[PDB]
Parts: structure tokens; sequence; C-alpha cells
């Protein structure tokens, strides 16, 4: 998940948004 | 484990 | 690169 | 006092008064991601009533914390009826975590311990796991301030030999680990070192009772700890007795009864009869 | 301190009933079941009923509705009640603790002789 | 309902001699979620109550002497008394504890003496 998709592969902030709380 | 923390821990 | 998702997932949040 | 279910509690201290009146989570209790509480919102804060975690405790990222000693006081069985990746207890990047102080905790069914990451972190050495926990072998204690020399820990305490030296067992300045007699085994005992009944886990108000535990090894049904569920009870959660009926109104919105056990689905080879909740075999293939 | 003693009427004229009090002490009655046991002169044990910790009820089958168990937790007290007793009723009536999840009956009271005659 | 049986319905035996007495229940009352069969036996001494000896059919209650040695398992069962003495003469019951609990007609123990 997280850890695949914005660690191995490189995220994005719109990504990152998208988890947020 | 970290890992597992992060893919666990996270929606 | 695990503890940086952590801080960098708080920098988007806010929340 | 009362049964309370797994609990996810993030971003706020808000949530975190839904355990108030709480003696045993069924099932996990994870305190997470909290990055604005300072030391001023835990200095009045505290669950004495939670006496058993039927999964597993993880605290993770909450900031302000200082010590558990306050929190979870009279946190004595961790059942790991259920683990996080073989955990029953993980403490992991709890910055300002300066000991854990879970005085109270004798013994954690099942899974292992992960204290990682921990700058601050003290009271670790003084500690023996191996009063709490079977297998200590898969423990992962790891880059905690107590790893690098300069933990000044201070504890009249039980010492232990672990390594080749004995060393004095504690928690906190001002609570000593409590070591039960070797012949107690997991039952605790009391202050004077009489074992509490054999059928109570980790202590008990009055020895030789097994109405009196604060715990039961086995299972749980009106008031008493016994070796198990008999007939017309099921086996609930891995530390209760329940009824057909308690079985039944959870399955309505998915509760099956198989082996004398009220269980979340059915086991490989059995398909739920609708009527009745009961795992029955599959004639040929089973549908799913 | 476990103890158990049943409270019997001893006579009993036929078609009328019975009532027992087991008075119980050492235990408390929410968290074990109590059973009802009877012996006919030089016979065996019978095994009569139970009531266990949540006021649930166990008849012997052999019991059409002659039988009811109830207790009062707060006075340590199972009551017994048969009614319309005969000659064949003339028995020694025990009251036995039952820590039914965990052991079989343990702790029996010395037991109270009834006899069915007018 | 469960019906227990009892063989032999009496025995005699002198001082010193093993004794085995058995027992039938019309179903199993092995245990599936834990492997216990849910029997009990009980001795009763004349004129006195009946005492708790061996529950989960092999279970030895404290107190018990190890004379006393239960053994069967699902509808048939035995009780096993190594070395009688003196005071054990009593009448042997067996109670299931299955579904609600039944006794046995039970087995009666004699003395052989001069
Ligand atoms: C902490 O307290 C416990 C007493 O509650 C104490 O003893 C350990 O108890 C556990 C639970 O009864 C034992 O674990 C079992 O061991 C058998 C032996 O082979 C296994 O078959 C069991 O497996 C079943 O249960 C598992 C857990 O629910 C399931 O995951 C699995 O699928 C099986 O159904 C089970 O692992 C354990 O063996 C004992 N330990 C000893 C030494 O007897 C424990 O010692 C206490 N801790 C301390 C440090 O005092
Ligand atoms: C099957 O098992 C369950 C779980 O133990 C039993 O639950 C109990 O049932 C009663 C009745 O619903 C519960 O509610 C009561 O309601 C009255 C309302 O006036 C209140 O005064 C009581 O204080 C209580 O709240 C009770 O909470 C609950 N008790 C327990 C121990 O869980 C259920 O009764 C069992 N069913 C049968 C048929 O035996
Ligand atoms: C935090 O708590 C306040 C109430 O004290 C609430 O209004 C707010 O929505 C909470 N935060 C989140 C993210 O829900
Ligand atoms: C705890 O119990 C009291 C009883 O009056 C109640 O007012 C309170 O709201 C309860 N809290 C929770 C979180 O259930
Ligand atoms: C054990 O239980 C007793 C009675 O509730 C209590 O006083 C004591 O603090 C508990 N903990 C320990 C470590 O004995």
């Amino acid at each position: 998940g997280i850890v695949e998709q914005c660690c191995t592969s490189i995220c994005s902030l719109y990504q990152l948004e998208n988890y947020c709380n | 484990f970290e890992d597992y923390l992060h893919n666990v821990v996270f929606v | 690169c695990g503890s940086h998702l952590v801080e960098a997932l708080y920098l988007v949040c806010g929340e | 006092g009362e049964v309370c279910p797994g609990m996810d509690i993030r971003n706020n201290l808000t949530r975190l008064h839904e355990l108030e009146n709480c003696s045993v989570i069924e099932g996990h209790l994870q305190i997470l991601l909290m990055f604005k509480t300072r030391p001023e919102d835990f200095r009045d804060l505290s669950f004495p009533k939670l006496i058993m975690i039927t999964d597993y405790l993880l605290l993770f990222r909450v900031y302000g914390l200082e010590s558990l000693k306050d929190l979870f006081p009279n946190l004595t069985v961790i059942r790991g009826s259920r683990l996080f990746f073989n955990y029953a207890l993980v403490i992991f990047e709890m910055v300002h975590l300066k000991e854990l102080g879970l005085y109270n905790l004798m013994n954690i069914t099942r899974g292992s311990v992960r204290i990682e990451k921990n700058n601050e972190l003290c009271y670790l050495a003084t500690i023996d796991w191996s009063r709490i926990l079977d297998s200590v072998e898969d423990n992962h204690i790891v880059l905690n301030k107590d790893d690098n020399e300069e933990c000044g820990d201070i504890c009249n305490c039980p010492a232990t030999v672990i390594n080749g030296q004995f060393v004095e067992r504690c928690w906190t300045h001002s609570h000593c680990q409590k070591v039960c007699p070797t012949i107690c085994k997991s039952h605790g005992c009391t202050a004077e070192g009489l074992c509490c009944h054999s059928e109570c886990l980790g202590n008990c108000s009055q020895p030789d009772d097994p109405t009196k535990c604060v715990a039961c090894r086995n299972f749980y049904l009106d008031g008493r700890c016994v070796e198990t569920c008999p007939p017309p009870y099921y086996h609930f959660q891995d530390w209760r007795c329940v009824n057909f009926s308690f079985c039944q109104d959870l399955h309505h919105k998915q509760y099956v009864i198989h082996n004398n056990k009220c269980i979340p689905e059915c086991p490989s080879g059995y398909t739920m009869n609708s009527s009745n909740l009961l795992c029955t075999p599959c004639l040929g293939p089973c549908p799913k | 301190q476990v103890q158990l003693k049943e409270s019997g009427p001893g006579l009993v004229a036929p078609s009328q009933s019975l009532s027992i009090t087991c008075t119980v002490s050492g235990f408390p009655l929410t968290a074990y079941g109590v059973n009802w046991v009877r012996q006919p002169p030089g016979k065996g044990l019978e095994w009569l009923g139970m009531i266990w910790g949540d006021g649930n009820t166990d008849y012997n089958s052999a019991l059409k509705s002659r039988l009811s168990i109830s207790k009062d937790n707060s006075k340590s007290q199972v009551f017994l009640k048969m009614n319309s007793l005969q000659t064949d009723d003339t028995a020694r009536y025990y009251c036995a603790r039952d820590p039914y999840g965990s052991k079989p009956m343990d702790y029996w009271g010395q037991g109270t002789s009834v006899t069915v005659s007018s | 309902d469960i019906v227990m049986s009892q063989s032999p319905s009496s025995l005699v035996v002198s001082v010193g001699e093993k004794v085995t007495m058995s027992c039938k229940s019309s179903q199993s009352l092995l245990y599936s979620s834990n492997q216990k069969n849910f029997l009990a036996w009980y001795q009763q001494k004349p004129g006195q109550s009946p005492k708790l000896l061996i529950y989960w059919a092999s279970t030895r209650e404290s107190g018990v002497p190890d004379r006393f040695t239960g053994s069967g398992s699902g509808t048939d069962f035995t009780l096993t008394i190594s070395s009688v003495k003196a005071e054990d003469l009593a009448v042997y019951y067996c109670q299931q504890y299955f579904r609600y609990r039944t006794f046995g007609g039970g087995t009666k123990l004699e003395i052989k003496r001069a």
C-alpha cells in the first residue's frame, strides 16, 4: 500500500492529500 | 515491519 | 524511506 | 466493569474517553498519530479500569506521553488472540516516552514484544520479560535511549539473571516488577507470595478463589474462571462463555458455531447452514 | 468454608407438596450451580435438577412440571418445591454445589430425610 | 435424555487386591472443544454423603488417594481401586454432566474378611 505506493515507488502531494485524516 | 506498520495504520 | 512517509503524511494533513 | 470492542484512537485525544468505563477490550487497542498533544494533556488522564486486552496494544507517534504508568496502571493481561505482525505489544516512534510503567502487566498470552525507535525510552533493561512472555526469543527491543549506555535507571526490587548477571527488576523509580514464586507459575500471588487460584491469571483480590481473579487463565462465565465453557454455552473470543442467543444476535447483521465455539467464519471444508448458524461440511467442493 | 444444608419438612401427607430450602455458605449463588439429588433408603442416587448461576433451570425429564427450583441470591438460599408426593417419593434429599464450567458436583449437604405417609 | 448404566450391581474383594467397575452412557460424553469426557465418579461410604473422587473421567480430585484411577472415553467408562483399604467400603456412582446431569444406578463394594 502506502509502503509500496510512496516508498519503493515515489509519491506525489495529491496522493498524500488523498490519504489525509 | 515499519512497512507492515504503515501498510496497516494507513487508510 | 519509512520515517519520511510519517513526516510527509503529516505535512499534507494538518488534521 | 464493561466489555468494549477493539479501538482505534488517532489525531485528537477526544475519542480516548470512550474507554472510561471499560475493563476488558474484546479486540485490540491502537493509540496513534497524535502530533499536537503535549505533556499537560496527560497529567490528569487515567484508565485504571482497564485490566485486559484480548488482542494487542499498540502505541505509535503519541506526542507528550512520557509514561504509561498513569494511563494503564492496572492492565494485567494482553491475551494476544490476534496480533500485530507476531506482536501483542508495540511501542514505536513514541517520541517523548521515558518509561513503560505498565507495573501491573503480568502476562502476555500469545504474542511477542516490539519496542523500537523510542528516543528518550529507559527502564527497559530493568524488565525481566521472561516473567511475562513464554518466548522472549522473538522480542525486538532496539533503538531506544536504553541502547546508548546512558540511562540513569534507579529502582528492594527482586533481581533475576538474563545474561550471566543478576540485575534488580523494576518498571519505574517507584514501582518494582512483581515476581511470584516459581511454583505460582502464571497464576499470580498476593504480596505475601501466596499463590492465586490455578484458574486465575496474573493476580487476585483473594487467594485460593476462582471468583476472585483479576484475569482468568482460561474462560470467564458468571463471575468465575472456568477451565472450559460447559454446554449450553459456547467459547467466545478465546476468553468468555456465551449462549447460543448471544451468538445469534451478533450474526444477525456473521458469527457461526463450530466445535462449541462462536466463531467469525466457518473453517475449511465447511459452509454455513442458515437456520442454526452451524458450520456443516461440504457435499463436494465448498461454495464461497 | 463451602457448606450446604437442607431444611426439609421431614413428613409429607400423600398428595401434598414438598418444600425444601438449601441454605448455602462460603460461595456466591451468582457464580455456581446448585443441584438436587435424592436417595431412597438402600437405593442409588437420582439426579433431580439444577439451577445455574444465571437462574436458568434444568429438570430431570421424569418431572413433568412437578418440580420447581428457584433461588434468592442475596439470602444464599435455593428452593426446591415438588407437587403431589406419593409413597415412592420417600427418600433422602440433598442439595449439592456445582462449579459447572470447571468441576462436577463438589460439596454435598448432609441431606434431609423425607417420609411420605398419613 | 442421557441414560447411565453401571455394572456390577455389587462386587466383593479382600484387602490389598485391585478392583474395576464399569459405566455406560446412551450418548458420547467426549467434549470436542477440549477433548475431555464429561463424566464423574463418586464414592459413598454408608451413612455418609457421597464424595467427589474423579472428574473429566480421569482427573483426580484433590485429597483423593492415588489408589483411585478413572478410565474410559466416549460412552464407556471404568473406575479402578488400586489396593483396596478397609475404609474403601462404599457404593460407587457415575455421573454425566454433559447435558443436564444424571446418575448411574451405582455399584456396591463389599470386603471379604474371615
Ligand atoms: C502466560 O499465561 C499462560 C496461561 O494462560 C501460560 O501458559 C501458556 O498457555 C498457553 C495458552 O493455553 C499455551 O499455549 C498453547 O500450547 C499448546 C501446546 O502445544 C498449543 O497447542 C496451543 O495452540 C492452540 O492455541 C493457540 C493460541 O490460542 C492457537 O493459535 C492455535 O491455533 C491452537 O489452537 C497454545 O499455543 C502455552 O503452551 C502455555 N505455556 C506453558 C509454559 O505451559 C504462560 O506460560 C504465561 N507466561 C509466563 C511467562 O508465565
Ligand atoms: C444469553 O447471554 C447473554 C450474555 O450474558 C445474556 O444477556 C443478559 O440478558 C439481559 C436481558 O436482555 C440483559 O439486559 C438486562 O436488561 C434489564 C432491563 O430492565 C436491566 O435491568 C439489566 O440490568 C440488564 O441490562 C443483561 O445485560 C445481559 N447480561 C449479561 C450477563 O450479559 C442473555 O440473557 C442470555 N440469554 C438467555 C436466554 O439466557
Ligand atoms: C478533534 O476534536 C474536536 C472536538 O474537540 C472536533 O471538532 C474535531 O473535528 C476533531 N478532529 C477531527 C479530525 O475529527
Ligand atoms: C461511563 O458511565 C457513566 C455512568 O453515569 C456515564 O455517564 C458515562 O457517559 C459513561 N462513559 C462512557 C464513555 O460510556
Ligand atoms: C493485585 O490485586 C490486589 C487486589 O486488587 C491489588 O491491591 C494489587 O495492587 C494488584 N497488583 C499486584 C501487583 O499485586
